[PDB]
């Protein structure tokens, strides 16, 4: 399927809630990777998923300091699931136009 | 580099009118825009954040909308105390630059100036300087002319002007012109006159005093 | 209640340095970054950059690189702006600001750069004319002359008289000193029976002058 | 290759607040998925987690200690701190600082600090007195001779003893401290060495008492 | 929240034997369980994390296993460096808890205690005399110190690379009671010795 369609299939709320808990100071982290596992391919279409996690939470990001902290968590999320981090995630541009 | 083009640089409108200020970005900034209000002499106040969210304490007639590149700030019913300069501002990751600003003034009925002339004080004359002050009070529009005449001689370069901000209630302007002369020059002549030309006066009004 | 309180006005000579403080309260200091905005007299707002209040890493717009340094002290919830190699064109009001729903503006700090020194004003009365409109308004005022730097504050009758008061912007005289006038329109019959006093305050020289204005 | 070093007083009076600071040597405070944590271990007992804190202030603490636990993070200074209020004798423990990693495949403390011994007490700090223990005492029977030093009348714990400035580390036995009836600790550190070595090598004991900041070196002779 | 009940102190085990460690979580801890190694006077060292996933710098003899509620830590080939207290740790839920700790001991040859005696050395100058007996490298922790010329303090060293404990017996006397007798005997009944051993000094 197209990258936009694969992301729409899975429920990214555990991923968004896991990142937001760390930013703002049952197992969301396991469920996030469990929901990210229900994809045709993780090495690919992962950047669109990572961007969509930030897109669904932009209204709760107040300034660029919060956005920068959110980006750091997103780029570390693949390592949290024992995945491979993609090498072309353009989160900076997408985080400034949401 | 993202450019912030605020469309109305200056804007005049009547009380109770709908006023729209537009900010247009060279490329998408996606809801990362704020609207600020600054009155002269005072710090700016935030009106809108996230391009549509009213800040606390802001009157409900203020409104923001838009996303991407096009944003508008709307005043549903312009009030006399809305006279200020309005700025859009992106606050995305890359930049925080402001727009060029929109100066808002109130269009009201024509009011003739009230003219007063003040002779130099005795205390100042002891210092060797004479200051003659002409006051124009509560006139509209802003355009006014003040001519200094000493013994019916036009003065050039001897005066400095100063205009007050538009009144937050009366929507009017006030002007003060100070004619500065040395003490020796002051007592060489006896008639000091202030001729004032304004749209609200059918004929120019001259205020004068006899001293010096 | 989010509040950003900045340090007071400063007067500096060319080539010196200034340090503006901005103290934050009513919110978590490290939650949002601190912005810095400069406003030259009569001009718009220029964004100078921001500082990450969590990592202390500053980011500068190009026009404010080199001589402008952002720093902070998290234990006191204060952000600092330090300008070195001051020039006359650096004379402006400097604001600290935050973004977001809790975003706010500091009251601003006026940094004046000049070779001249502080000088208190002289106050002279603008006495009302004896030929006043009986049954109508009459005008009186005071002349605040030959002071530096700015600002000068003028109140009437210890602030009790505010209606009809006009205080004009200061004008920079060719002597290098500022001078403004403050006027108020009062009932003609009130003269003589009522005493009008102008309260002139020049904080930079710490001079308070009260001048009675009578015909 | 990061390292954690904890600092703070070793003596806390019973009514006061214990404060400790750990310094990260990698600028990894800002790094995601790392929770900077504290773990304590009373003597004669096991480990007890007391809390963990994120660089954003997102923190979790032991439920039985949360009311008295305060934590903070100073990202630019590469430091995080623990404040423990209303200490009791039960708060006398060795306090460790560790880095908790939050992965779905790793939820553990990968690196620990050296550990600071904190004892709560109303008594004042007192440094140690060091006395030698002569080797063989004029009688050598076997091919190996034993010598040592007695570290006496110090408070509070601990005391570190090294021999020959750490050059001699084999055969060294530093015995656990014992508490005397006077309220002051004491121990003995001994080391066995070949008997042919006496008179050709000098044995110096290095005693360090960080609570009193006292350093004393005593040489032992036949 | 989650209690971690560990197995009791594992008995002494000879090198080359099989040592198993049990940890139980009353609510299911899932995959998130870790094992720590702590030698005396040392910070705990991470050994195993998750399930059967050994950490770096961990020998192959160490392995982990277990479902959510039951966990096992096994040391296949016991070595003298394995003497340590082992703790199980979980982070299934945010309240983090540790196990009670299982201290393992190493059974080695019965060995024999080397004995040395140290007289007081110029600490009576505030006159107190401390006499010390050094028992070096004996295996059986049971040992007797008899101070015949009763207030002796005794401190024992823990296990080692040779797995043999060391005992120190300090005899504190005052200087007036130090000059009472010229002979200070130190007799140890080891039960791993052929016969009791006596070490003495004069004056």
């Amino acid at each position: 399927m197209s990258c936009e369609r694969q992301v729409d299939r899975v429920n990214l709320k555990p991923c968004e809630q896991h990142i937001m808990q760390r930013i703002m100071g049952s197992d969301q982290q396991q469920r996030c990777c469990d929901e990210l596992n229900e994809m045709e391919n993780t090495q690919g279409c992962m950047c669109e998923a990572l961007q969509q996690i930030m897109e669904n939470q932009c209204d709760r990001l107040q300034d660029r300091q919060m956005v920068q902290q959110f980006k750091r968590e997103l780029m570390s999320l693949p390592q949290q699931c024992n995945f491979r981090a993609p090498q072309r995630c353009d989160l900076d541009v997408s985080g400034g136009r949401c | 580099d993202i450019q912030m083009t605020q469309s109305p640089s200056t804007l005049s409108a009547s009380v109770g009118d709908r006023v729209t200020i537009t900010c247009r970005a060279s490329q998408s900034i996606g809801t990362w825009l704020a609207w600020h209000q600054q009155k002269p002499g005072t710090a700016p106040k935030v009106l809108i954040y996230k391009a549509s969210n009213l800040k606390s304490g802001v009157p409900s007639r203020f409104s923001g909308s838009g996303s991407g590149t096009d944003f508008t700030l709307t005043i549903s019913s312009l009030q006399p105390d809305d006279v200020a300069t309005y700025y859009c501002q992106q606050y995305n990751t890359y930049s925080g630059t402001f727009g060029q600003g929109t100066r808002v003034e109130i269009k009201r009925t024509v009011a003739a100036p009230s003219v007063f002339i003040f002779p130099p004080s005795d205390e100042q004359l002891k210092s060797g300087t004479a200051s003659v002050v002409c006051l124009l009070n509560n006139f509209y529009p802003r355009e006014a002319k003040v001519q200094w005449k000493v013994d019916n001689a036009l003065q050039s370069g001897n005066s400095q002007e100063s205009v007050t901000e538009q009144d937050s209630k009366d929507s009017t302007y006030s002007l003060s012109s100070t004619l500065t002369l040395s003490k020796a020059d002051y007592e060489k002549h006896k008639v000091y006159a202030c001729e004032v030309t304004h749209q609200g006066l059918s004929s120019p009004v001259t205020k004068s005093f006899n001293r010096g | 209640q989010v509040q950003l309180v900045q340090s007071g006005s400063e007067l500096r000579k060319p080539g010196a340095s200034v340090k503006v403080s901005c103290k934050a309260s009513g919110y978590t200091f490290t939650k949002y970054g601190m912005n810095w905005v400069r406003q030259a007299p009569g001009q718009g707002l220029e964004w100078m950059g921001w500082i990450n209040t969590n990592t202390a890493k500053p980011t500068y717009a190009q026009d404010f690189t080199g001589r402008f340094v952002f720093s902070l002290d998290t234990s006191v919830n204060t952000a600092y702006l330090e300008i070195s190699g001051l020039k006359a064109e650096d004379t402006a009001v400097y604001y600290c600001a935050t973004d977001g729903s809790e975003g706010s503006w500091g009251q601003g700090t006026l940094v004046t750069v000049s070779s001249a020194s502080t000088k208190g004003p002289s106050v002279f009365p603008l006495a009302p004319s004896s030929k006043s409109t009986s049954g109508g308004t009459a005008a009186l005022g005071c002349l605040v002359k030959d002071y530096f730097p700015e600002p000068v504050t003028v109140s009437w009758n210890s602030g009790a008289l505010t209606s009809g008061v006009h205080t004009f912007p200061a004008v920079l005289q060719s002597s290098g000193l500022y001078s403004l006038s403050s006027v108020v329109t009062v009932p003609s019959s009130s003269l003589g029976t009522q005493t009008y006093i102008c309260n002139v305050n020049h904080k930079p020289s710490n001079t308070k002058v009260d001048k009675k204005v009578e015909p």
